[PDB]
């Protein structure tokens, strides 16, 4: 059952599942190792000393290549995949993981796991257009003034929250394999308890996209053993969190062009459920909230219309519920909803306003009748001096008609 | 139809009956059965039959030329055809209707009356103000009508049951177009 | 039926069938190729660049020659006949076509159709009077104030609709094949709703014969491929319109002579109607008006006189309607209409006005009478003095004759 | 389960209820039984589900995350596994409630009547200063309870053996949280 209606056919809020966008896609990668097969280097601590053990890259050999699938697959501990950039990418050379996400998720946090030790230095980007421009999520470093330019730890305030901070953490050489780095793109934000009621937040957590750049080493000399020991190496890449519906759709799925949308169900629409779908424009959008879900209404037509805008002088005077308007009404009705008959005709009564035939043709007389307009419902017309009957065809008791079209009717 | 050999000698009539922005035109097959028709190509035009060319079924007896312009003198052309060719033309004339006669629609007759003459009989007169086919009708005052056509401006009803108030109306058709119904009056019959 | 009268026998307006005059005719020509075999080559364009084709014009083979004949031949698409002009025909030299009617024809229109590409310099000149003079009738140019010395263009009032225009309609080079020209004839002119009154217009319509002159054709080099083809081609020449019989007859015959003259039937004469047919000279002759058709009448002589002359002081005396009167009334009956007996005759009453002997001899007595003239009715005569009777040749009661030839009675 | 060749698909179900310092998690095996399941790896933390990890028995549906911190948005994942591995992790995400629901214990209800209507029927109102299911019961003024539940602020209990005085007490509950039973109000029933 949909659970963006409730117990009884009530709109509620709803939210996809949280899941790790990165699962199933495709990364692309600036290097990776065993292009031609080469030979890299793992160290090693048995006790206080430091031991070598060196090993064959090899893209071709399938036990011994780390493509990049390798990032985003099956994540089995007991069998472990790493993808794994080619040796001596230490600085000023940059490795860069690049990720589409596709569709705009809220992003909660951005996880990496290293079979190499960590990186002294990375950073975390974010696209929020489908790859044409990026911002900075979050930086480590030992010295963030020198390779990012960022003061280290900067306090975060009410007036940034969108800053991206650059810290030490996760940066020790320890453990020399498997250890992780995890963004929490809500950790120390003033407002992140009120994320519901926070756009700057809630913008600030959407993304499209996902760049890491490993940019420092650790070091651990020139020999070419020591180069073919420096690499990186990630096990598993993750970002986690939800699909971006507005609280509109519980889930996201492929359309006619094999893009991802929301599955939109609050007679809301386009990709984020940011917008009313059409016929629906009686009240303005907004975003789902826990206390108010807020759908689109269908304005009012009575069949007469198939198309609807939204008036907000209209919505401001009605008492801020209401609303849209009608468009062009067929079936000669007259707007708002077309709910009655335009000026020239008049009303059957013998069906309700909404059926095809319930504008009924008014027709008065050329000559008899003053005025081309019928009483809406009795069927009078506008008779002129001394004519009389529903159109004006006659004379009443006491007239004579004359050769006057203009005075058609005369006492005696 | 005996033979194709040669094209179809011409259409045997042709007639063209011009309306305001159209026309309409009639005709028939050559007097010659045995050379088979396989359909004519009309063709029309302002002061001459050139500007547009048409071409149509070999039962076809009819056409109308249906986008044209007021107060205008078009020529038209009419040919039988078949696979040896075309065959002569016959050709005729007409100027379309002015946009004044469509301008102000026709409108009815007023200042009418109806005066009982008789238990059988209502004289019925009106007037008009244009200085002609006017259409009365008769009904009682459910039941359903009675038509009469007149040249004039007065009729006389006959036939009608004694005693009775009716009800007549008038319209009016100028270069076959019409009004709508003229205002009514009523008038009683006289008992026999 | 005929279309000159009505559902029943009432004179009204006819008009004879609309025709293409030039259909039968033959049409004088200037030159033609073939006379020796001579050759031709038609251009043709197939994308943007341009492909001569060759061919021999013989006026022998009748499948090269091109005669005029083939001018105004039956128009078949499907298979199609075209006169051909030699070539080097070019500038100054003319071509000429040239057509008689041998009948006035109110000409609607006039077609020319090209098998070659149209001729950049034409004119069409008519005769009014069986081709002793021309006037022109229309002028194509793209110089018309070099070649035809006429400004082109000109606007066309009220005070000249009779004036021949000189336009750049209808000179292009395309159709290299197959292109028209049609000249209107009441095309612009200012009174030509009113064709039916004005006299001017119908005048300017009416011709005998027809003459069209190409005089430039179109460039495309002075090389005898070049010159071989430059000519005029034309399949077929029309000159539309109808017979002029004023109204008063719906055909054009042959008559004695093998003429083609109106068959008249409105008591009217001549080959275009343009008269009263003998003894019908009561009133003068009309055009046919589509509200008044005008047929001549038979004036009457009451079988007494053979001959009929109008008279227009007698018409603009008896009220605009007669008329015309008798010449010389036989059987002793005087005019206007024979409707009595002459002076020095009586009624015989035994017969009406219209019988042969309804002229009564009237003798009066050589001595008895006074004069030689009955009453014309009741018998008498101009009695003398002291005589009697219906003659005058016996003395009244209480009378005798006496020697005096001059005073033949006396009293007693 | 037949064999243990690969690793378990994703759990089909994942469900949490947070607490004020405490998450109580439940969940489903996978559609597949084909494939051995020989455990659960959760794994839990804030902002991120890597905080902390246990491992659990092929039989547990149910997992209580127990000690925790209040208005902290964590996120859990949950993975079976088997002697192949792990499989793919299902994740939810929930933010545990404030220290400020369990600060202040909740209180009774007050400004209590029962006023009787019929002999067998008492109509009960109270008030709050709270600005939420309210348990009502009544019992003989030795003989024990009868108990009811209310989404308002009035109830009515009926099928009460006439002219005999009851005792009527209400308690609160909020956020699945509950106060104890306030004060009582003695009302007699109506002679029938
Ligand atoms: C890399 O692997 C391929 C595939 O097994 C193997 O044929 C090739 O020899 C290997 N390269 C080296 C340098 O051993
Ligand atoms: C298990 O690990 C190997 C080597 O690390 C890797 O090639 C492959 O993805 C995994 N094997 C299976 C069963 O897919
Ligand atoms: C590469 O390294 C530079 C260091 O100068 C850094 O600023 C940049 O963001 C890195 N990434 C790319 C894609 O160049
Ligand atoms: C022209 O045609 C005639 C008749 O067919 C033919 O005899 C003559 O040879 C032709 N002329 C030339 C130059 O071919
Ligand atoms: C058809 O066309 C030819 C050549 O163009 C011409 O000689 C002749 O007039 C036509 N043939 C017939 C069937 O008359
Ligand atoms: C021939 O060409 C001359 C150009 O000077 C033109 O004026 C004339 O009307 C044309 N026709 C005749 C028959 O000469
Ligand atoms: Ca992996
Ligand atoms: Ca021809």
């Amino acid at each position: 059952p949909d659970p963006c209606y409730d117990e009884h056919g009530l709109p509620r809020r709803c939210i996809p599942d949280f899941v790790n966008s990165a699962f199933g896609k495709e990364v692309k990668v600036s290097s990776t190792c065993g292009k031609p097969p080469s030979r890299y280097c793992v160290v090693t601590e048995k006790g206080e000393e430091q031991v070598r053990s060196c090993h064959l890259c090899n893209a071709s050999d399938p036990k011994r290549a780390h493509p990049p699938s390798f990032l985003t697959d099956l994540n089995n501990p007991h069998n472990l995949t790493c993808w794994q950039s080619d040796s001596y990418v230490q600085y000023p050379h940059n490795v860069t993981l690049t990720l589409s996400l596709g569709k705009k998720f809220e992003v909660t946090y951005v996880s990496l796991q290293f079979c190499s030790p960590r990186p002294e230095s990375m950073a975390i980007y974010k696209s929020m257009d489908y790859g044409k421009t990026w911002v900075p999520f979050q930086f480590y470093s030992t010295q963030c003034r020198k390779m990012y330019n960022k003061p280290s730890r900067a306090a975060i305030t009410k007036q940034n929250e969108q800053e991206a901070i650059c810290t030490d953490s996760h940066t020790d050489v320890r453990p020399l394999s498997g250890g992780l780095i995890a963004f929490s793109t809500l950790d120390g934000r003033p407002t992140a308890h009120d994320f519901d009621n926070s756009p700057v937040l809630q913008d600030w957590v959407t993304a499209t996209d996902i760049k890491v750049t490993f940019s420092r080493l650790h070091t651990f000399d020139d020999s070419e053993l020591a180069r073919d020991s420096y690499f990186y190496a990630v096990s598993d890449l993750q970002v986690g969190g939800r699909c971006k519906c507005n609280g509109h759709a519980s889930r996201c799925v492929r359309d006619r062009d094999d893009n991802l949308v929301c599955d939109c169900k609050h007679n809301t629409a386009g990709p984020e459920c940011d917008r009313c779908k059409p016929f629906h424009y009686d009240r303005p959008w907004q975003r789902a909230t826990a206390r108010e879900a807020n759908e689109c209404v269908a304005c009012n037509c009575n069949l007469h219309a198939r198309r609807c805008r939204f008036n907000m002088e209209l919505y401001k005077l009605s008492g801020r519920k209401s609303g849209g308007v009608c468009l062009n009404c067929r079936h000669n009705t007259a707007g708002r909803h077309c709910h009655y008959c335009k000026e020239g005709f008049y009303r059957d009564l013998s069906k309700p306003i909404s059926h095809r035939k319930a504008c009924k043709e008014c027709d008065c007389h050329p000559v008899g009748a003053a005025g081309q307009t019928c009483n809406q419902t009795t069927g009078q017309c506008p008779c002129k001096d001394g004519v009389t009957g529903i159109t004006c065809n006659r004379c009443a008791k006491g007239y004579q008609q004359s050769r006057s079209p203009i005075a058609p009717c005369i006492k005696i | 139809g005996a033979d194709e050999s040669q094209v179809p000698d011409q259409p045997s009539s042709l007639h063209v009956r011009p309306q305001t922005n159209c026309i309409i035109m009639s005709w028939t097959p050559p007097l010659n059965p045995n050379i088979v028709v396989r359909g004519y190509i009309i063709g029309y035009g302002v002061g001459s039959p050139y500007a547009e060319t048409v071409r149509v079924d070999s039962k076809q007896r009819y056409y109308s030329i249906e986008r044209l312009e007021s107060s205008s003198h078009y020529v038209i052309s009419l040919k039988a055809f078949n696979n040896a060719g075309e065959g002569v033309p016959l050709y005729e004339s007409a100027t379309t209707r002015s946009i004044t006669d469509v301008s102000t629609p026709m409108l009815p007759p007023v200042g009418v009356q109806a005066v009982a003459l008789t238990h059988e009989a209502v004289r019925v007169s009106w007037a008009d103000n244009s200085v002609r086919l006017y259409t009365v009708r008769w009904r009682t005052s459910s039941a359903k009508y009675k038509s009469e056509d007149t040249t004039s401006l007065s009729y006389t009803a006959t036939g009608l049951k004694p005693n009775t108030m009716y009800e007549f109306s008038v319209m009016v058709t100028k270069n076959r177009r019409s009004s709508t119904w003229s205002m009514t009056a009523h008038a009683t019959t006289y008992e026999a």
